[PDB]
């Protein structure tokens, strides 16, 4: 997260953090329930074996409310490939139930039509994670959240230098030095409507970090809902 | 009518029944009496900052 604030206690309770054997945090997640996590598809490459952590807000200080969960099964998307990054989405089923407490609650999956009509038409959204602080920086120690304006779908394709498909959507700033970044991947993009946050998008890719004339490319969640279900009902 | 005016005055999901609006809520919620608001069931409902 380049720029942006810091997640105060209880503010970003749905954040999840995939960690490698080296205990390092390399990607993010979204708690969809006590048993399922929503991550990116490319986050399922950068590693051999990994766990999912929750409740963490400071990656080096026993806040007592943290907790590690193993991965029973991993549901990666079939139409996905690195050559386009299209269909960047995957769903994790935990080996043991997430116990919701302070700094550990799940986000809501909204309905498709209502999400597209009233959520993504909302001005801004919220992206969060432990990723880098500037393009060439290091994983953050504290948890960050950035308010990222929704970007005109058109501008999106122009400003980009890659095919912005229907499964993705731009978000961020043109000039301003605020964007998600490396490590923030798989993280959660949530829209806020009446003090109840919804899972609108999955952190995916971008060209650099906070670069002028470039935006944050997130995975369109509404365009995978039915899939996220058939994934939780396991399939 | 019109989920366009202000989400039909709903709390979460807003839909239309060819004449009036019908509100609904996310898993773990229950639609109140006024048929517009939503209310939790557990102490950790999806979408709420654990404050
Ligand atoms: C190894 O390369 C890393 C990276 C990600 N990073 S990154 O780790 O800093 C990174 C990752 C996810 C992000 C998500 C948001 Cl919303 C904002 C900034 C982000 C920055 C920047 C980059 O230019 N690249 C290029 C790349 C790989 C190639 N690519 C496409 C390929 C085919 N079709 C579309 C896009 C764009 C992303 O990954
Ligand atoms: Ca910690």
């Amino acid at each position: 997260i380049v720029g942006g604030q810091e997640c105060k206690d209880g503010e970003c309770p749905w954040q999840a953090l995939l960690i490698n054997e080296e205990n390092e945090g390399f990607c993010g997640g979204t708690i969809l329930s006590e048993f399922y996590i929503l991550t990116a598809a490319h986050c399922l490459y950068q590693a051999k074996r990994f766990k999912v952590r929750v409740g963490d807000r400071n990656t080096e200080q026993e806040e007592g409310g943290e907790a590690v969960h193993e991965v029973e099964v991993v549901i990666k998307h079939n139409r996905f490939t690195k050559e386009t990054y299209d269909f960047d989405i995957a769903v994790l089923r935990l080996k043991t139930p997430i116990t919701f407490r302070m700094n550990v609650a799940p986000a809501c999956l909204p309905e498709r039509d209502w999400a597209e009509s009233t959520l993504m038409t909302q001005k801004t959204g919220i992206v969060s994670g432990f990723g880098r602080t500037h393009e060439k920086g290091r994983q953050s120690t504290r948890l960050k959240m950035l308010e990222v304006p929704y970007v005109d779908r058109n501008s999106c394709k122009l400003s980009s230098s890659f095919i912005i498909t229907q499964n993705m959507f731009c978000a961020g700033y043109d000039t301003k030095q605020e964007d998600a970044c490396q490590g923030d991947s798989g993280g959660p993009h949530v829209t806020r409507f009446k003090d109840t946050y919804f899972v609108t998008g999955i952190v995916s890719w971008g060209e650099g970090c906070a670069r002028k004339g470039k935006y944050g490319i997130y995975t369109k969640v509404t365009a995978f809902l039915k899939w996220i279900d058939r994934s939780m009902k396991t399939r | 009518k019109l989920c366009s005016l202000d989400n039909g005055d709903c709390d979460q999901f807003c839909h239309e029944e060819q004449n009036s609006v019908v509100c609904s809520c996310a898993r773990g919620y229950t639609l109140a009496d006024n048929g517009k608001a939503c209310i939790p069931t557990g102490p950790y409902p999806c979408g709420k900052q654990t404050l």
